[PDB]
RNA sequence: AUUGAAAGUUCUGUUUCGAAGAAAACCCGCCUCAG
DNA sequence: GGGGCGGGTTTTCCTCGA
């Protein structure tokens, strides 16, 4: 498994929108429960979801198999991905739809062999023998650090008006400006295997040969999550992004890191990491991390300078 | 004895919903019901389910003497409930005679019920 | 006996679902009843249920037992706990039905000898004999605090749209944020031990012989659970987690520790332990705490850093 | 003698089942009638039977008799409290039956030696010469308390669903959150005591040594009652119990306090148990009271902290 | 005088729900157990009507029904609907609140009258469009 | 109670600065406040607008007889007149308001609803005249 | 004792304000972002409140609004007024300082004071010249 | 020591799977604190 | 000597299955 922290510093923000009211398009918020030294207390504070950064990674992974060579599928060859879900996508597709419990194996593979998004990311598809895939790759809200007593995050509206020789033109845009931390995890051991139970059918064999490909490319395809590219309004909007602390761990066991709240998370996610090797009878454990905020970081680190670097020490 | 009126309206209002949302469910809650906080929250969520088939005009009102009918059209199937659904002040003296006896909620759903069966049934 | 008292900190959280009304996916929330300085009042609050962290303890189980060597069932070994409930789970696994009463340890013991979940978090069988064997771990609901006067929790709903090039997709969930606390209690001292009064039945020497692996894998199956692997919808919506306090008491006689709903729960549990082994002729009576929001604690009390040196101190 | 009213707080709590209807689990409600200005309203509010406790209570003292040494019945020592009532119970224990009127008294004597609960708990006989033996301790059915203008408890219905890989699973459970009071008496100077006028027979003086012990043991088997080990559904709906206020009173008269359904119900015990002593002539009279909602006590009253204390002080 | 005010209330009531087609805020009227449900529904309603007067989609009119009686007119997605009477003044909300403060029975009544005006008017409407 | 006046002299301040100004963005403002900060903020930008008012004469304090004279403020704007019957309030309201908005933002609302009510009790009346005339 | 200071600071500001006949200064106080621009304005404050101490324009007195209270007489353009209260000292300008190092909002709250006696004193002052 | 005496309706279960509110837009045209 | 005016948003989708 790979499992990683991140911390980001977003100024003059908004690339998530919910509904408007009026002329004012609004940013989207959620409710926090942060500890201070009185006590406990509930805030509103500015976040973005998942879903943009899980639409970004697929469309990466999308352009890398189209580059590679690998299959893609008709639908999500443009950058809509309803997958395998109704009806219509098997028409457009071809697929034909299963016929018992028994078949659904044969399904998935079809829907397998022929779109790696659907094997990386999961699918559902809903019927007389309904299939399931979960993804392989989990994310998660970005949440600003709730470090100390204040919240190091600020929102606020912007005023602008259309120009027109004619009148007869005037809207608000919300703006925030934070320090986002988040958390991904995904697990390669499982990338082209295949999830439902069953006997063993024809076309295994290009998945075996194909397994090492898609491995890479999935490792490859997290390159756009941790540069930066994800959300919209970047046409007039585009914000200004700058790493601060990154955490990798690699195991063979289930682990958890830290999550980016407080200063010191990485001695602490090394300690644990060790200590989690030590009990769960682990074979394989490793960390990197990158620093550029002059924090804590222990003794026996490896330390990294850029994200190339750790995305080719990952694939390697 | 306006109350056996305004009981038949609720059970008219509910089989409704019923045949609409081809779900039980909500007839099941009222029929079983134990507080006002129950019935209460079924009023809610069957007029709801109501003002969806209104806006989407497969719920209208009609006559079919001339008698007061609501069609109801769900997945092709159309069905005719004979009657009025309540009135705001139906609601408010229902809930009224359910803080006094949550027994008008049973007796409501199974009528309600009834309504719906047939139906189904013909 | 092993009695835990864990507190939890978690945000931007969505594990546990009800019916859903709409477009809208609803939170589970449940009546509390809170005292405060005019009174006494009832709210209602987001809650978890223990149905969850039941299957994720077991499945965890599962994965220990099949990596360690002990025997699991056909149907335990996909994630399926139906047990042997059925007559078809008992024509899928091959045991024979039970005959009259006096025959009911010998099917007691066919199902011990091939399951550990059967042994482990009990089991029922209904019929002409019926067989009960009550689960060796128990669990409760996942409530917030009740301190003070304010509940510190908190739900929304968040807006969610869906692409497509030919419009003709929009949904809403619920998200919640709290701090979470739950207690737990295991009676290692029965386990691998037939519940059922009767005579001496072959077979008992190598359920004797086992008793030690399987102690030593229940024992190791609670670190998912002290950790965070429970729960849905992880995979867009992974929550943020951090252990605030934790309580674990081993006594050789009944004890319950106090919930976490004060400030201070671990002083009094301390003395309540210490005057019960007085009043109880007890012979063993441990105490471990792990303390990160600087709360009281008390004297001559053992302090550990991680969950980790916990499990090992309690295998140990 | 002892007596004790003793308030309580539960929340998501669903001990004490009753019939099914279809697919639902029902908890037991009793009705009330409840004083407003425009009138009257009548509420179904949720109750524990008093036979729940009386169960604990026995399997309490089972367990700990049987680690002293005391005698315990053979379908006793299994938790089956048939007792010694018919032909087929006696015939397993190995007692003959009674002969006419007179010998009653020989009879009783020896199921007095043979099984220590029917000793404490009570028996019944049916037959042609039947006899009997009240319980030396008397519960009370567990109802919320009625106090102020508003019932603190609530019952809601909870969705509950098994997951299964080929689809052909739904159940409700009722859960309740309330604020509970009950009150107990019990009779230590007439254990060991038989209940039948004759002439002695031999065998009373292992009875007269035993008596110090029984009475340790009755006296020790309140601290599960008194700790929150009642009830059932406790794998997965365990609840969450709390001791709000205990007031318990130790006389050599009969005497009971008053029930604690009014804020006020210390005081008016404290003045009463001082007026039935002037009347009574008695000799001993001592309160302990435990107090944690910070209500109105009086004077002359020793202060405990926990239950442990009480059972101490009983047992001196 | 406290029932004219009632009735004044109901037609408020009335004509925020056949503007906003929305029954929420009647049911939150007449449900109410306190004095904070009741002023916010009352600040939400008013909320509602500002805006069909703003946009002209609500207006003061007098009809014949052979006196002319004052009536408000709504217009709402090319629905047009006319409640009679006058809508409650600024001391009619606060001698309302008041008796809410003595007895939310009164909310109970309000919404009751606002829905029977609401009906009524709703199944005239409907009655025209299938002749 | 004076909690009461103080409320009823803030809704009547509210009530002035919106049929000047004819926008509802203020008394908006004021009755979905969170905070101290957008009430304190609130009570600044009316206070302003019926400054200007005041320095335009178009703003002025004066009793009507409704048969005793009562306090009221006479407001024009946009060849619109309007009265509001009533007290402005002082400095010391302000400060006790603000306080009570220390203590519980509900007082904020209240004023406000207080507010909307006067505003549309006046247009609606100064309308009807108008299409009678 | 935070709120005394804040008073007595927006008793500065509105000394400074009707002497100068200026609404700058305050207006700089209550949109200040730094402790810069507060510092800046209360130095420029006490600048113009010296000037008129120097020109006997701005004194201390007593008037009885039956006991005594302090206040500031301010004679501007031959219009007086009277602001009831005290200067701050030269402890409430540190004090204050630091109060507005941990948080800007004290400024605002000046301010908006500051404004509010301004305010109602010039409304008093036209009211007694048009009677 | 009362139609009283003697009794648990108790055991076993995830509402799980999946889906960017996204695209377009100038607060701007005029002003000496001066003798 | 305490400013003025023109603008206060438009579509598209409101759950599928056991």
């Amino acid at each position: 498994m790979i499992s990683g922290s991140v911390r980001f510093l977003v100024n003059l923000e908004s690339l998530n929108g919910v509904e408007s009211i009026g002329n004012l398009t609004k940013h989207r918020t959620a409710p926090v429960v942060l500890k201070t030294s009185t006590g406990y207390l509930v805030r509103y504070v500015p976040v973005i979801s998942g879903e943009a950064l899980a639409h970004a990674y697929q469309a990466s992974l999308v352009d890398i198999a189209k580059k590679e060579g690998l299959p893609v599928g008709s639908l999500s060859s443009q950058y809509e991905f309803i997958k395998f879900s109704t009806d219509e996508a098997l028409k457009i597709e071809g697929i034909k739809e299963p016929k018992d419990y028994n078949d659904a194996r044969r399904f998935e593979v079809e829907v397998m062999l022929k779109d790696v998004i659907a094997d990386v990311g999961g699918f559902m598809y809903a019927g007389g023998a309904p299939v399931r895939r979960t993804s392989r790759i989990k994310l998660g809200y970005m949440i600003p650090a709730l470090r100390g007593d204040e919240i190091p995050a600020q929102l606020e509206a912007q005023f602008h008006v259309r120009f027109s020789n004619k009148p007869v033109a005037i809207f608000n845009v919300e703006v925030s400006s934070a320090l986002y931390t988040f958390s991904f995890e995904l697990d390669e051991d499982l990338i082209a295997v295949p999830s439902t139970f069953g006997e063993k059918v024809k076309g295994e064999e290009e998945l075996e040969r194909q397994k090492a490909k898609r491995v890479k490319s999935a490792i490859k395809a997290l390159y756009s999550l941790l540069s930066g590219n994800f959300g919209g309004k970047r046409s007039r909007f585009l914000p200004s992004m700058k790493l601060m602390s990154l955490v990798v761990t690699k195991t063979d066991f289930p682990f958890m890191p830290e999550p980016a709240h407080d200063d010191d998370y990485i001695k602490t996610t090394i300690m644990r990491l060790g200590k989690a090797k030590g009990v769960l009878n682990g074979n394989l454990a490793k960390a990197y991390v990158i620093n550029n905020e002059g924090i804590e970081v222990g003794e026996g680190v490896t330390v990294l300078s850029t994200v190339e670097d750790l995305v080719v020490k990952l694939e390697e | 004895s306006e109350k056996e009126n305004i009981i038949g309206r609720i059970a008219n209002l509910l089989a409704v919903g019923f045949l609409y949302s081809e779900s039980p469910t909500l007839v099941d809650r009222f029929a079983n019901a134990l507080s006002k906080e129950a019935v209460t929250k079924v009023l809610y969520d069957v007029q709801r389910i109501v003002q969806m088939g209104i806006d989407r005009s497969e719920i209208a009102t009609t006559t079919i003497k001339d008698y007061p009918a609501v069609n109801v059209n769900s997945s092709g199937a159309k069905y005719t409930v004979v009657g009025y659904l309540p009135t705001s002040q139906d609601i408010e003296d229902f809930l009224r005679m359910i803080e006094e006896d949550v027994y008008y909620a049973r007796k409501a759903g199974a009528l309600a019920m009834s309504i719906a069966n047939r139906i189904k049934l013909g």
